[PDB]
């Protein structure tokens, strides 16, 4: 997370930490339901090595672990809920090489105790417009590259797709309707490595009720001038999410 | 360049 | 003699009817014992539909009366994430329920209104769920805590 604050404790109690056995922790992640983590879908395997994505390149469900509730990086509270893995799932259309549909599912092994600290994000009933703030939480890495000790947010514009598809031409890199743009175009605020599978999230004024739009997933570097971060759609796929997971708003 | 927002992250 | 020996006249338990109905009733006479709609037939603490009885040649009854005990629907099926409340805990025939997801965190699929009633067959029914038993779902994007500065 570029240029952010820290989140205060219980305002995000839908992030999760996709972490190693060991702890280290390399990907975000968002409750959704009673048993799922949305996240990225190059989060949950490996390198290639044959090109080609297959099955036992999968990150194994017994070799990392996801924790709720959490706050700091880290330390720990009494609030976290450390729960294995049960099942991942991604996208049929993802792709690792243009990172279309960079999107995943995890089940979890153990279901959660939804108390004030750990309940799921809602799914996004509409398409979002230009210009709508969204929050993005993760606990990657900083600006001079540093890494937070509490939960980093930032509030950011939804960029319009027209002119973020235009704005990687440069580089070649396509922007399908599967991604979501994000960002101020002077740079700074943006997120970075290890806030892959992050949620960006925002507010429904009428419901009252915060709700996904999108998942972090890739960009040049981070907080480049001329340059957004770019997010998984959730409301694209949201019918895949909704087809393998079943839970609803 | 354009790299995945991961740990590590996937670079290119 | 015609009729034979005339057993004593029987008298219909409450909640309950005889077939066939007779004025008066001699050797060979069968009748079905029943009970009206929400009750059961109670004959030595069993539960029966019906209860059959014959009058025999020296001009007693086969057995006695039984009773019409109230359909009881005893306790209603647990519900995963959700309470049960009440408004009569009789929990037998015409009471009703209530069920209720654990709020906030928990909230009732809006298929039903929660109201379960006890019908005459002993089971508990909702108007649109019937015998099913409704889903509590996790509410989500309600944090507890605001955001400050």
């Amino acid at each position: 997370i570029f240029n952010g604050r820290p989140a205060q404790k219980g305002t995000t109690p839908w992030i999760a930490m996709l972490s190693h056995l060991n702890g280290q922790p390399f990907c975000g992640g968002s409750l959704l339901g009673s048993s799922w983590i949305v996240t990225a879908a190059h989060c949950l395997h490996q390198s290639l090595d044959d090109p080609t994505l297959r099955d036992s390149d999968l990150l194994s469900p017994s070799d990392f672990k996801i924790i709720l509730g959490k706050h700091w990086r880290l330390r720990s509270d009494e609030n976290e809920q450390h729960l294995g893995v049960k099942h991942t799932t991604l996208h049929p259309q993802y792709d690792p090489n243009t990172f279309e549909n960079d999107v995943a599912l995890v089940e979890l092994l153990e279901s959660p105790v939804l108390n004030a600290f750990v309940m799921p994000i809602c799914l996004p009933e509409g398409p979002q417009q230009e210009g709508a703030m969204v929050i993005v939480s993760g606990w990657g890495k900083q600006f001079l590259q540093r890494f937070p000790e509490t939960l980093m947010e930032i509030e950011i514009p939804i960029v319009d797709h027209s002119t973020c598809q235009k704005a990687y031409a440069p580089l070649k890199k396509k922007v399908t309707r599967d991604m979501i743009c994000a960002g101020e175009k002077e740079g700074g605020k943006d997120a970075c490595a290890g806030d892959s599978g992050g949620p960006m999230v925002t507010l429904n004024r009428e419901r009252g009720q915060w709700y996904l739009v999108g998942t972090v997933s890739w960009g040049d570097d981070c907080g480049k001038k001329d340059r957004y971060g770019v997010y998984s759609y959730i409301h694209h796929n949201k019918d895949w999410i909704q087809r393998v997971t079943g839970v609803r708003n | 360049g354009i790299c995945s927002r991961s740990l590590p992250p996937i670079c290119i | 003699s015609m009729t034979g020996n005339e057993c004593p006249e029987l008298q219909p338990p409450v909640h309950g009817k005889i077939e066939p109905s007779q004025a008066k009733y001699f050797f060979k006479d069968q009748v079905l014992v029943s009970c009206d709609t929400g009750y059961k037939v109670l004959k030595d603490n069993v539960e029966m539909d019906t209860f059959q009885i014959e009058c025999l040649k020296d001009g007693t009854w086969s057995n006695k009366i039984p009773t019409c005990k109230i359909v009881d629907c005893r306790a209603p099926g647990e519900l995963e994430h959700g309470l049960i409340t009440f408004s009569t805990n009789l929990t037998t025939y015409k009471s009703e329920i209530k069920y209720s997801c654990q709020e906030p965190y928990y909230k009732m699929l809006n298929n039903n209104t929660g109201i379960y009633t006890c019908s005459a067959q002993g089971v508990w029914m909702n108007k649109v769920l019937g015998r099913s038993l409704p889903t509590c779902l996790p509410v989500c994007g309600l944090p507890k805590f605001s955001r400050k500065l």
